[PDB]
RNA sequence: UGCUUGACGAUCAUAGAGCGUUGGAACCACCUGAUCCCUUCCCGAACUCAGAAGUGAAACGACGCAUCGCCGAUGGUAGUGUGGGGUCUCCCCAUGUGAGAGUAGGUCAUCGUCAAGCUC
RNA sequence: AACGGAUAAAAGGUACUCCGGGGAUAACAGGCUGAUACCGCCCAAGAGUUCAUAUCGACGGCGGUGUUUGGCACCUCGAUGUCGGCUCAUCACAUCCUGGGGCUGAAGCCGGUCCCAAGGGUAUGGCUGUUCGCCAUUUAAAGUGGUACGCGAGCUGGGU
RNA sequence: CUAAAGAGUAACGGAGGAGUACGAAGGUGCGCUCAGACCGGUCGGAAAUCGGUCGCAGAGUAUAAAGGCAAAAGCGCGCU
RNA sequence: UCGAAAGCUAUUUAGGUAGCGCCUCAUGUAUCACUCUGGGGGGUAGAGCACUGUUUCGGCUAGGGGGUCACUUACCAAACCGAUGCAAACUCCGAAUACCCAGAAGUGCCGAGCAUGGGAGACACACGGCGGGUGCUAACGUCCGUCGUGAAAAGGGAAACAACCCAGACCGCCAGCUAAGGUCCCAAAGUUGUGGUUAAGUGGUAAACGAUGUGGGAAGGCUUAGACAGCUAGGAGGUUGGCUUAGAAGCAGCCACCCUUUAAAGAAAGCGUAAUAGCUCACUAGUCGAGUCGGCCUGCGCGGAAGAUGUAACG
């Protein structure tokens, strides 16, 4: 389950979610990835399924990278509990994503083998995604 | 076989390049370089879009045709839409036969199913750097270069020095010192 | 172990443009340290506050090896 | 008439760094010695004094070179004031504005006062 | 230091209570919301002798309802009676029986699951104030909810 | 920090400190420049003191953070 | 005739009060606002990685750990190099606006500004937009900033509907023009004109996801040397592949899956046997005679879609 493993603040802002993601939406490293198409947040335990997803797929060969960490700490208030009285205390990590991001790559593998793991993985996800080729500028 | 037609435009700012790309589909681009001054043109999206399924589009000039004033241009840098994909925006690079250039040229990876990791050793070829950076004269300019493996054990690392130069290009980043690793047999994924 | 204190506003910045008119003693920049340094006619303060020596217009300029900005009377 | 050297400035990297070549007539530096002035929490290393045997090695100055650094458009993109709209966590249209990054490229500074020497 | 410091000098109980007020502010019910709850779906590693989808289904994802625990404090404090029982109900369908079907890891008998279907029907006792639950014995079945957790200007008063 | 590039700006919002210290740790004149790394060197070792190169403030600034700091605002000495 | 406030600061204060803010009146006095031009500072949006943290790959390499017990590395890893992301309490950068100042035209309803004084009220705010914290980027939630409205504002529209849209009612008129919103009937005004789309009453409530619904566009593969579909016929050996197995012999389990025969048949998908198996996918021959196949971008639709008094999610 990817965290930051430190951090210099453990509670953070709510923010937003605006962007159009010009950055970490080219496919570096591999030779095809999951492209993210619409915005939203996606949590370390959606992360970690949609990897399992994928792995599991391309089973004796293969290389993937994940390009999406969640290092942003979300926080929740328990149940039976008041407005108030502090901010509440971490329960997960989830990774902005903006639309255009690259979230998960592969190479060695076929594109056929390839779109049919980034299906599987797409289907563990919160987000519209789409198969995208590395290109040349 | 690289044609490209343009039209001289006039009418810039976010607003005009956005009219450019919703109404009459067409794409901002502007021309630099050379002995010239910079000149903004458009192109049609469908034109430069099927000139760019070649993989040479970007390692070999083109002649742009400017209503009427036929150049040759190198596609510089393109500006692409983050999440749809399609093209925003390119750069032409005015080619000069007298002055020399700096390019991207693809790489291509020969000898896979033959490398001695591959068959011998049953490692992967795990392409890690492609798309060397070259500078050399328009006439030098390559559509690519071989790796040609064929002989790449399980732990042999390929850099940028055991690269080939075609005919008169450098590698540039060679020449800074970074021997950049373009491939590696490594062990299988298990 | 928690929050919730907080220290007044100290009402810092600049506090005459440049262009500004100034008398003599007027008070141009209230800081922390010198983000902005004395120049000519400028006075500098126990706790860096910058001051008009002289009379005339504000004039912030950067010069000088350090890249300083500086606050200056001209006439 | 211009150049060279030195001191002080303007400016503060397009001016810097690195590498290489060069200057000793003068200037400057290294240099000689330390009784004298003065100095070392020890040491003439530095500071200081009296000099001119030696040398441009170090430093400094000048010249060259894009290796680094620094500068850097055009176009586009992001954002954004106002008015309007949508599918309204976010966007779009009209109009005004408009980066940062990156790309093409650029840079081995420019100027002033005074003194000495030389040149013409 | 309750740091613009009421005095030099000061803690508690009230179900024995009382006054002035407040729906400016809680408890009930209503409302908004839907984290939670319940119901459904998407993907499908796997279980199922083999076989993902007969029956299930991890890791994850998307909804619906208003339905539990909650959040808020909008109505009511010049008063909107509470839990349970009794009597009498009315509606929904996410159906417990009866009716019609598809698939089945459906031989038959009996089942499992899903679709359609709301016409009618849908226990009596022991214990407990109980709703519930456990137990006994039936039944074709002993449905799940809404109705001020339906119903005290209709009854009860065991609980509170 | 929130705080929306003048100021200000709330929450039982997110984080830390104070209720001192110093007659020198103040004034002035003079002088100096850190941290760290590498190499060489008796005990000596990762790390003590010494020498050299790099280093150019990544140190220091009584103390929390922020903003500053070469005319150093950092360090030493004499006189006060 | 004018016309607020529900703010700041303090308060045994919090639903009270006090100064300031905002209203009014009077007196005095000369400023003020809008815009243009010019001069400024900034560290936000955005961006970025130069610092501080936090990422992910790869290369090179300390150092750590193995085999020696003096040499070499099974295995982790500092730094550096390159690629690659994030940040309210990061910044090498960096707007728009906003704010401060100066000069200038016109307009101020005859004044805006300021000062002094008489009289207050008010210090429970609410919603909507935008920027945020908090909450679940839940609440007609809560807390700030900023603007608009209500408060204290009627009229018209949004069915009804403080806070949304248009517009600010001195009085009268059985005059006209417009705004938002509308024009088949209720109910004033086009059953107007032109060109398309939809068949779902979608319009007139919803997601992931699913689908030969349908319109447009740009490409691609095969194709009168016969494309796709349909129909007929064929679809072989060593060999029962080494091995394993009660029996694997084409498919259960590991590995191989090569070669010839021919217009073609991979050591055989699924119904599935105790192994041969029955059917049969790839492939070909004939017939057939003109299109055919599935991907992309996109407009409008479909399913997903269950609730309680009565149709009841166009009034
Ligand atoms: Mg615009
Ligand atoms: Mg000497
Ligand atoms: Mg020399
Ligand atoms: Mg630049
Ligand atoms: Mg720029
Ligand atoms: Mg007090
Ligand atoms: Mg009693
Ligand atoms: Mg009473
Ligand atoms: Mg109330
Ligand atoms: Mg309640
Ligand atoms: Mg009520
Ligand atoms: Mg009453
Ligand atoms: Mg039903
Ligand atoms: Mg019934
Ligand atoms: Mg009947
Ligand atoms: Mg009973
Ligand atoms: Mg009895
Ligand atoms: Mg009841
Ligand atoms: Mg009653
Ligand atoms: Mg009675
Ligand atoms: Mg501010
Ligand atoms: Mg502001
Ligand atoms: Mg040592
Ligand atoms: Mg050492
Ligand atoms: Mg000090
Ligand atoms: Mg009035
Ligand atoms: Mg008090
Ligand atoms: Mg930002
Ligand atoms: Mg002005
Ligand atoms: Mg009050
Ligand atoms: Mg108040
Ligand atoms: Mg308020
Ligand atoms: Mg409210
Ligand atoms: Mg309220
Ligand atoms: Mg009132
Ligand atoms: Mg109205
Ligand atoms: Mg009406
Ligand atoms: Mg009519
Ligand atoms: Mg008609
Ligand atoms: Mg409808
Ligand atoms: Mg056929
Ligand atoms: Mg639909």
């Amino acid at each position: 389950m990817l965290q930051p493993k430190r951090t210099k603040f453990r509670k953070q802002m709510t923010g937003h979610n605006r962007g159009l993601a010009h950055r970490g939406s080219k496919v570096s490293f591999g030779e095809y990835a999951l492209k993210a198409t619409s915005r939203g947040r996606l949590t370390a335990r959606q992360i970690e399924s949609a990897r399992r997803a994928l792995t599991r797929h391309v089973k004796r060969g293969g290389k993937i990278w994940i390009r999406v960490f969640p290092d942003k700490p979300v926080t929740k208030k328990p149940l039976e509990v008041r407005m108030g009285k502090g901010k509440g205390g971490v329960e997960y990590w989830v990774a902005q994503i903006q639309p255009g991001k690259v979230l998960y790559e592969i190479e060695g593998v076929s594109e056929e083998l390839a779109r049919e793991a980034f299906a599987l993985a797409a289907a563990k996800l919160p987000l519209a995604t789409s198969f995208v080729k590395r290109t040349v500028m | 076989d690289f044609i490209l037609n343009a039209q001289v435009r006039s009418d810039l700012g976010k607003g005009a390049s956005r009219r450019l790309r919703r109404n009459a589909g067409l794409v901002p681009a502007v021309v630099y370089g050379g002995d010239k001054e910079p000149q903004s043109v458009t192109l049609e999206l469908r034109e430069i879009a099927k000139l760019l399924e070649n993989e040479a589009a970007f390692s070999h000039v083109i002649a742009l045709n400017v209503g009427g004033a036929k150049e040759t241009v190198l596609i510089k840098a393109l500006q692409r839409h983050p999440a749809k994909g399609f093209v925003m925006h390119a750069d032409f690079l005015r080619v000069v036969a007298d002055h020399k250039l700096t390019a991207h040229v693809p790489l291509h990876f020969i000898n896979e199913e033959v490398a001695v990791g591959v068959k011998q050793a049953g490692g992967e070829i795990s392409h890690t750097i492609s798309e060397v950076e070259v500078s050399c004269l328009p006439k030098d300019l390559p559509e690519f270069i071989e790796v040609d493996m064929a002989k790449v054990e399980l732990g042999q690392i390929v850099h940028l020095s055991d690269l080939k130069a075609p005919k008169g290009v450098e590698l540039v980043q060679l020449a800074h010192g970074n021997d950049l690793a373009v491939a590696n047999i490594h062990a299988s994924r298990v | 172990t928690r929050n919730g204190r907080d220290s007044e506003s100290k009402r810092l910045g600049v506090k005459l443009f440049g262009g500004q008119a100034v008398k003599a003693g007027n008070i141009l920049v209230r800081q922390r340290g010198t983000k902005f340094h004395a120049g000519y006619g400028v006075g500098l303060g126990k706790d860096h506050t910058l001051f008009a020596k002289v009379d005339g217009v504000v004039k912030f300029e950067t010069k000088g090896a350090f890249g300083r900005k500086y606050v200056s009377i001209v006439a």
